[PDB]
C-alpha cells in the first residue's frame, strides 16, 4: 500500500537556486568607484613599478596584520611579483615620515612576502590603492 | 627505419648572421622590411614558428624551451644567436687549456 | 665487539624495478580526477588504520572498538590489559601534569 | 600544417604566457612540429623547492603503515612470578624473569603494533606543488610537450634511440589523457621498458616528476592540467565534499 | 616573471637527491643521551617528579584547591538551551552585495547568505539563525529583500531608507539545518518536513509588526513601518510602485522551508525531477 | 534504501512510494506532533493567562 506520487519537472528551477557556487563571482562592474563598502578595482593598465601585487581571491589588497607572543605587532604584505627590494624601498620611504625613522623590515624573497613592525594595515591599504595594485 | 647520428650542439655564429636573419625576416613575414628590421615584434604565433623553424634548420641550432617565452623582438633572437655555446666539459676544457708540465690529469672512467 | 671478517655480497638494487618506478602514482587522484575518490582509498592496510592516525592509546582503543569481537581470546586479553596500562600511564604519570 | 595552440584560459593582465615547442613522436627528426602557449600561472609560477620538498615527503609517508610489533613484559610467554624472594639471597631483586632487564624478557619501549602515519597536506598546497614541479621541469628546459603520441611501431629500441637522438637524458615519464585512449604501439613498446613510463594524467604526481629526468606531456593533457590546477586560486572553501552536486561544478 | 626561474637554467636538476626543507621548519628533537641531556634527563632529583607521579592538575597539596573554594553559581547555567544568533553586520552585507556574492535581485534568505560564504551556521551548537546589526548603518546604499531570524531597530531602519523589505522569520533546529546545507539534505532523500512553530516564549517577538515578524498581522506592517521613518527622519519610499516589487513582496508560508517548494515533497536530483504525494492523508499532514 | 534512491534512484530501482511514512508511521508522527507542539492560536492563549497573572 504505497501512496501514489506525481512526477513534474517545472519546479526544478527553484532547486537550481539552492546550489552553492564552487568558484567566486567576478565582482559586478559599477558606474561609480569607489563603491559603498569602499571597494576599488585595480586599473586597466598596471603600473611600471618593477613589482606587482596580486589581489586576493576576494580582490582585496593582501595586506594583513599579525601578532606574535601577544605583544609583537606586525604587518604583512603578500603575493608580490617582482623585485620586492624596490617595494621595500618605497614602503619604508612612505612610512618614514610617519614614524620619523625607518620601520623595521623583513623581506622574504622566496615567499614573495614583506613584513613590517607595527600596525600599518590601514595606511598600507590606502598606499596600495594609490599605485593601483 | 633509421636513426640519424647526433649533433654536437657546439656553436659558433657565422659572420653572415645579419643577412641570413634579415632574409628570413623578408621571407617569413613576407614583408618588405619596415625601416627597422630587428625591432619588429614576434608576438604572432605563426610568424614566430616559421621564423624560429627556418632559423633552426639554417643555423643548425634551436632555442631552448624556457627561452621561448623570452623572444619578442627580432633583436632578442639576434643577441641570442650571437652567443656561442660549448658542449665540452670543464674537464675537456682543462685538457685543452694549455696545462703546465707539472700537472698531469688522467681520466679513470 | 668482534666484527664481520668477510665482505658480504654487495646487494645490488635496481631502483628502477616496477614498484619503485610506479611509486606514489595516483597520489593526486582526487585533485586531478575531479574528486570522487580520496587519497585515502590508495591506502592498503589493517582495517582500522586506513586514513587515520593516533598515539598508542587511541590506536589500541580503536582496534578494539572496530575488530574487537573478531579477535582471538588471548590477543584480546592482552589488548584490554595494554589499554588499562595506558589509561593509567597517560593520565596519571608524567613530568608535565 | 603548423600546430599553434592558444591558451583556453585568461592570463592575468600583467603577465605574459609561456611557449613550448610542440614535438611529435613519429619521426626522430621532427623536433619542433609546432608551438604552444602555456599558462603563466601553472608553468611560470614562482619556483619553491620548499613545497616540492613538503609534498614529496607527504607522498612518501602518508601511505605508510609500519607493522612492527614488539612484546611488552605483559605479552611475553610466562614468568608470572617472583623468581626468588625479596630478601636474604644476597643478589639483585627482581619481579618476573620477563623484566626487560632480563635476557629473554620483554621489550621496554620499541615499536608498537600496526602504526600509521597519515596526514593530509591541505588542498591548495598539494595543488601548488604540482604547479611548482611542472614549472621547474619546464624552466630547467627538460619538459617536452608532444602532440599525438602515435608511435610508428612497437619496437622499444625505436623509443630508446629516439630519446637518444633528442638528448633526453636517462629516464622519462610519458603522460597521456586517459587509460583507455593510449595507442597500442605506445603501450606495447613502453611496457617492455624500465626507464620510460606511461601514465594517465590522473596519476601525474610530484615524486614521479622528480624521479624522471624528463617529463613529456600530450597536448590534450596540458589543456586539461592547466585547467584542473588553475581552478584552485579562484575557488571557494568547500561547503560539503566536492564530489557532491554544485551549481557550476561537476 | 620570477627571475628565480632563470637561475634554474644555471643549476643542476631538481630531483629527490637534493632537497632542503625551509630553515626552521623542523625544530630538531633531542634525546636524553650524552653528558648534557642524560643523567636525570631534566626530570630533577628524586622526590615525586623524578618518579613521574606528581598529583593531578587542580591540586594544591591538599590546601583546599583554588578552583574548589569558590562557590558555584548560575553562569554557564542552562548554557545548552540559551539560543544563539550569529550576527551579521550591515557592513558585511554591503560588502557581499558589492562583490556580487549575494545578488539583491532575487530574494535573500539565510541560504543565500550561506552560499556566498558570508556567514556560517552551526545549528547543532544552538544557533537559531543570523541576526542583524547596525554597523554599516550610514554606509548602506543597497535596495534588498532580507529575511532574518532577528534584527535590531536601527538595522530595519537602514534597509527601509533605501527601500528594501525586511522580514523576521524563525527556524527550528531541524528546519534550520535543512536550510543551511540544503543539497546534502536532499541527498539524504527524505521528504521535506513541516516547519515548526516558534516556542511559546518567542511567540511575542514574531507576532509584532514592531519586528516585522513573519507571523505578525500584515495590517500593522504599513503602520509601524512608516512609524520607523518619523523616528529616524527620512522620506519613506513607495514600494508598490517599483519594478522589483513582486520580488520584494515574496513571502514564505510559516510552514515553508524554501522558496517555491512545499512540505511533503521529495527531490530526485539524478532525474532532475520533483515528486509530490497524491495521497490524501499525506497532503492533510504536510499542508497542515 | 532511501539514500540509494537519492543517489540515482531511477536506476536504483527503488520503490518511490516507500520514501514516505506508512500509515502507522504517519499516525504516530501525527500523535507526537500534536502532542508536544500546540497550535499558534493555542500558544497565544497559553501566553494570555501568564501575562494577565503577572499583571
Ligand atoms: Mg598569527
Ligand atoms: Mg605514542
Ligand atoms: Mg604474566
Ligand atoms: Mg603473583
Ligand atoms: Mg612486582
Ligand atoms: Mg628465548
Ligand atoms: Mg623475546
Ligand atoms: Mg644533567
Ligand atoms: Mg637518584
Ligand atoms: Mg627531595
Ligand atoms: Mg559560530
Amino acid at each position: 500500500e504505497y501512496p501514489s506520487f506525481v512526477e513534474s519537472v517545472d519546479e526544478y528551477h527553484f532547486v537550481e537556486r539552492l546550489l552553492p557556487p564552487a568558484s567566486i563571482p567576478r565582482p559586478p562592474k559599477h558606474e561609480h568607484y569607489p563603491t559603498p563598502s569602499g571597494w576599488q578595482p585595480p586599473r586597466d593598465p598596471a603600473p611600471s613599478l618593477p613589482y606587482f601585487v596580486r589581489r586576493s581571491r576576494m580582490h582585496n589588497i593582501p595586506v594583513y596584520r599579525d601578532i606574535t607572543h601577544g605583544n609583537r605587532q606586525m604587518t604583512v604584505i603578500r603575493k608580490v611579483e617582482g623585485d620586492i627590494w624596490a617595494l621595500q624601498k618605497d614602503v619604508e620611504d612612505f612610512l618614514s615620515p610617519l614614524l620619523g625613522k625607518t620601520p623595521v623590515t623583513q623581506v622574504n624573497e622566496v615567499t614573495g612576502t614583506l613584513r613590517v613592525k607595527g600596525y600599518f594595515d590601514q595606511q598600507l591599504k590606502a598606499w596600495l590603492l594609490e599605485k593601483g595594485f | 627505419l633509421v636513426c640519424p647520428p647526433i649533433q654536437s650542439r657546439t656553436y659558433i655564429p657565422p659572420e653572415d648572421l645579419q643577412s641570413r636573419l634579415e632574409s628570413h625576416v623578408k621571407e617569413v613575414f613576407g614583408s618588405s622590411v619596415p625601416s627597422n628590421w630587428q625591432d619588429i615584434s614576434l608576438e604572432d604565433v605563426h610568424l614566430k614558428f616559421s621564423f624560429l623553424a627556418r632559423l633552426a634548420n639554417d643555423l643548425r641550432h634551436a632555442v631552448p624551451n624556457s627561452r621561448l617565452h623570452q623572444m619578442c623582438r627580432v633583436r632578442d633572437v639576434l643577441d641570442f644567436y650571437n652567443v656561442p655555446v660549448q658542449d665540452r666539459s670543464k674537464f675537456d676544457e682543462l685538457i685543452a687549456s694549455n696545462l703546465p708540465h707539472n700537472l698531469k690529469i688522467t681520466w679513470g672512467y | 665487539f668482534h666484527v664481520r671478517v668477510t665482505l658480504p655480497p654487495r646487494k645490488v638494487v635496481d631502483r628502477w624495478n616496477e614498484k619503485r618506478a610506479m611509486f606514489g602514482v595516483y597520489d593526486n587522484i582526487g585533485i586531478l580526477g575531479n574528486f570522487e575518490k580520496h587519497p585515502k582509498e590508495l591506502i592498503k592496510g589493517p582495517i582500522w588504520l586506513r586514513g587515520w592516525k593516533g598515539n598508542e592509546l587511541q590506536r589500541c582503543i580503536r582496534k578494539k572498538r572496530m575488530v574487537g569481537n573478531r579477535m582471538f581470546i588471548d590477543d584480546l586479553h592482552n589488548l584490554n590489559k595494554r589499554i588499562s596500562y595506558l589509561y593509567k600511564h597517560f593520565n596519571r604519570h608524567g613530568k608535565y601534569r | 600544417p603548423p600546430v599553434l595552440r592558444k591558451c583556453e584560459l585568461p592570463v592575468p593582465a600583467h603577465r605574459r604566457p609561456v611557449q613550448a615547442w610542440i614535438e611529435s613522436l613519429r619521426g626522430y627528426e621532427q623536433e619542433r612540429v609546432g608551438l604552444t602557449e602555456l599558462h603563466p600561472d601553472v608553468f611560470s609560477t614562482a619556483p619553491r623547492l620548499d613545497i616540492l620538498h613538503q609534498v614529496a615527503i607527504w607522498q612518501k609517508n602518508f601511505k605508510r603503515i609500519s607493522y612492527a610489533k614488539t612484546k611488552t613484559r605483559a605479552e611475553v610467554r610466562g614468568g608470572g612470578r617472583k623468581p626468588w624472594v625479596q630478601k636474604g639471597s644476597g643478589r639483585a631483586r627482581h619481579g618476573s624473569i620477563r623484566s626487560p632487564i632480563w635476557r629473554g624478557g620483554g621489550v621496554a619501549h620499541g615499536p608498537r603494533g600496526p602504526t600509521s602515519y597519515y596526514y593530509m597536506l591541505p588542498m591548495k598546497v598539494r595543488v601548488q606543488g604540482l604547479k611548482v614541479a611542472l614549472t621547474v621541469k619546464l624552466a630547467q628546459d627538460d619538459l617536452h610537450i608532444v602532440d599525438s603520441l602515435e608511435l610508428p611501431t612497437a619496437d622499444p629500441q625505436y623509443l630508446i634511440e629516439l630519446a637518444r637522438y633528442r638528448r633526453w637524458g636517462d629516464s622519462v615519464l610519458l603522460v597521456d589523457l586517459e587509460h583507455e585512449d593510449m595507442p597500442q604501439n605506445v603501450v606495447a613498446a613502453t611496457s617492455g621498458l624500465k626507464t620510460f613510463n606511461l601514465v594517465p594524467a590522473v596519476g601525474l604526481n610530484v615524486h614521479s616528476m622528480l624521479k624522471h629526468q624528463t617529463l613529456v606531456l600530450t597536448l590534450p593533457t596540458v589543456a586539461f592540467l592547466e585547467e584542473k590546477l588553475l581552478w584552485h586560486n579562484s575557488r571557494y572553501t568547500p561547503l560539503y565534499p566536492f564530489r557532491l552536486p554544485y551549481c557550476d561544478f561537476p | 616573471g620570477p627571475r628565480a626561474l632563470d637561475l634554474l637554467r644555471a643549476l643542476p636538476r631538481v630531483s629527490l637527491a637534493n632537497l632542503k626543507p625551509n630553515p626552521g621548519s623542523r625544530k630538531p628533537e633531542r634525546r636524553p643521551r650524552g653528558r648534557r641531556r642524560g643523567r636525570k634527563c631534566g626530570r630533577g632529583h628524586k622526590g615525586e617528579r623524578q618518579r613521574g607521579t606528581r598529583p593531578r592538575l587542580g591540586f594544591e597539596g591538599g590546601q583546599t584547591p583554588f578552583y574548589l573554594r569558590i562557590p558555584k553559581y548560575g553562569f554557564n547555567e542552562g548554557h545548552s538551551f540559551r539560543h544563539q544568533y550569529q550576527p551579521l553586520s550591515l557592513n558585511r552585507l554591503q560588502y557581499l552585495i558589492d562583490l556580487g556574492r549575494v545578488d539583491p535581485t532575487q530574494p535573500i534568505d539565510l541560504t543565500q547568505l550561506v552560499n556566498g560564504r558570508g556567514v556560517t551556521i552551526q545549528p547543532s551548537k544552538r544557533d537559531y539563525g543570523v541576526q542583524l546589526v547596525e554597523e554599516g548603518a550610514d554606509t548602506f546604499k543597497a535596495k534588498v529583500n532580507i529575511e532574518v531570524q532577528m534584527a535590531s531597530e536601527l538595522a530595519i531602519a537602514a534597509i527601509e531608507k533605501n527601500g528594501g523589505v525586511v522580514t523576521t522569520a524563525f527556524y527550528d533546529p531541524r528546519s534550520l539545518e535543512i536550510l543551511c546545507k540544503p543539497v546534502p539534505f536532499f541527498l539524504r532523500g527524505q521528504p521535506i518536513p513541516k516547519r515548526m512553530l516558534p516556542p511559546e516564549a518567542l511567540v511575542p517577538y514574531y507576532t509584532d509588526a514592531k519586528n516585522r515578524g513573519y507571523l505578525a498581522d500584515p495590517a500593522r506592517f504599513p503602520e509601524a513601518r512608516l512609524e520607523l521613518a518619523r523616528k529616524y527622519g527620512y522620506v519613506l519610499p513607495d514600494i508598490t510602485k517599483d519594478e522589483l516589487f513582486k520580488m520584494l513582496s515574496t513571502r514564505k508560508d510559516p510552514r515553508q522551508i524554501f522558496f517555491g517548494l512545499a512540505p511533503g515533497w521529495v527531490v530526485n536530483m539524478a532525474d532532475k525531477k520533483i515528486l509530490k504525494p497524491t495521497d490524501e492523508n499525506l497532503l492533510k499532514y504536510y499542508s497542515s | 534504501a532511501a539514500k540509494q534512491f537519492a543517489r540515482h534512484g531511477a536506476a536504483s530501482g527503488v520503490a518511490a512510494g516507500s520514501l514516505w511514512p506508512s500509515q502507522e508511521q504517519l499516525r504516530e508522527l501525527e500523535a507526537e506532533e500534536r502532542e508536544w507542539y500546540p497550535s499558534l492560536a493555542a500558544m497565544q492563549e497559553s501566553l494570555r493567562v501568564q501575562q494577565l497573572a503577572e499583571e
